[PDB]
């Protein structure tokens, strides 16, 4: 199999920057080289084929060069909607083989999260479980710390987090943290709080509620 | 319109996957069709191709397990994969090869079919409201949502007010709990002034169990 070595594997750049992704084939592949762009959750999109032919409708800021074994994708004047994983693909011989991808993240200014907390619903409690949700909305960068306190006692091993992909317009992230307790545990204690630490917050933000209030 | 349409499927281990790629806007006697898969978090992997004249090529490591068929009258290409293993869990794509077998461009792709290989049984989701309160009210904006808990396999799709509500919607990637069941949440930020007058309904579709749930999020 023809090995395609793609570099870098992850890259962060600002809007308007020029970015460069390289791809090296282990054998001569002439110009049978394609660049793909894949947004999270979606099918890959064709950017360039025959190493340097821009597919119709693709913005002119995308460009491909090279022939033989060394190939380059250039994105001039990066735009927020260009966050994606990019792949090169050779098709001179079977099996077709891909580079292992380049994840392109968009750099922007620090944005502190707005924090919200949701008690468990009466419907969920009726089934005997209690999930408490803490929401961090529209922040940057991705790094954030969410600590759960029940009656001021630090929780561990009973919460899970999930983060969205970068927004296509403002390049921010959102995050949920879910604390799941037994119904009996939830009904014993009163004060539930999530404390959020983030680079955009001069001091940690705590959102809390008192059960049944 | 040139389209390639492939639903999500659970396959038990050692059993057989059948994927259908139904094409429109072009003839299967003029274009080839490629099959490509992508495990969660990993790179694309090429599987097979059937050319317009019927020639076929398979990934060498998987050739014994793969077969392709074509039905031109139905505009369908069918990929069969036997002896499925949990490492075969992936999103499977079909894609058109515009050109010939030598020079071509993979210009149009199917939406992709999430295939899960697991001995676990299908389960529909429970949908719970994340109610807006003073605890979810920043200034003039309120946050609300839906908790979609305990389903298998992936995926679920979530919309709000039948697609009318899109701005400020965040549907998070699903989390796998130790039980082997998935959970996710979908949230939206709205004007607090609207809580008493505007209806907010999350529309949850879990095709693998044919489950559809509409849950209104009542203000507290």
């Amino acid at each position: 199999d023809i090995q395609m070595t793609q570099s870098p594997s992850s890259l962060s750049a600002s809007v308007g920057d020029r970015v460069t992704i390289t791809c090296r084939a282990s054998q001569e592949i002439s110009g049978y080289l394609t660049w793909l762009q894949q947004k999270p959750g979606k099918a890959p999109k064709l950017l360039i084929y025959a190493a340097s032919t821009l597919d119709s409708g693709v913005p002119s800021r995308f460009s491909g060069s090279g022939s033989g074994t060394d190939f380059t994708l250039t994105i001039s004047s990066l735009q927020p909607e260009d966050f994606a994983t990019y792949y090169c693909l050779q098709y001179t011989n079977y099996p077709l083989t891909f580079g292992q991808g380049t994840k392109l993240e968009i750099k922007r200014t620090v944005a502190a999260p707005s924090v919200f907390i949701f008690p468990p619903s009466d419907e969920q409690l009726k089934s005997g479980t209690a999930s408490v949700v803490c929401l961090l909305n529209n922040f940057y960068p991705r790094e954030a710390k969410v600590q759960w306190k029940v009656d001021n006692a630090l929780q561990s091993g009973n919460s899970q987090e999930s983060v969205t992909e970068q927004d296509s317009k403002d390049s921010t992230y959102s995050l949920s943290s879910t604390l799941t307790l037994s119904k009996a545990d939830y009904e014993k204690h009163k004060v539930y709080a999530c404390e959020v630490t983030h680079q955009g917050l001069s001091s940690p933000v705590t959102k809390s509620f008192n059960r049944g209030e | 319109q040139v389209t390639l349409k492939e639903g999500p499927v659970l396959v038990k281990p050692t059993e057989t996957l059948t994927l259908t790629c139904t094409v429109s806007g072009f003839s299967l006697t003029s274009y080839g069709v490629h099959w490509i898969r992508q495990p969660p978090g990993k790179a694309l992997e090429w599987l097979a191709v059937i050319w317009a004249g019927g020639s076929i090529s398979y990934s060498t490591s998987l050739m014994s397990r793969l077969t392709i068929s074509k039905d031109t009258s139905k505009s369908q290409v069918v990929l069969t994969m036997t002896n499925m293993d949990p490492v075969d869990t992936a999103t499977y794509y079909c894609a058109r090869a515009y050109g010939d077998y030598v020079h071509y461009a993979m210009d149009y792709w199917g939406q992709g079919t999430l295939v899960t290989v697991s001995s676990a049984s299908t389960k529909g989701p429970s949908v719970f409201p994340l109610a807006p309160s003073s605890k979810s009210t920043s200034g003039g904006t309120a946050a609300l949502g839906c908790l979609v808990k305990d389903y298998f396999p992936e995926p679920v799709t979530v919309s709000w007010n039948s697609g009318a509500l899109t701005s400020g919607v965040h549907t998070f990637p699903a989390v796998l709990q130790s039980s082997g069941l998935y959970s996710l949440s979908s949230v939206v930020t709205v004007p607090s002034s609207s809580l008493g007058t505007q209806t907010y309904i999350c529309n949850v579709n879990h095709k693998p169990s044919n489950t559809k749930v509409d849950k209104k999020v009542e203000p507290k």
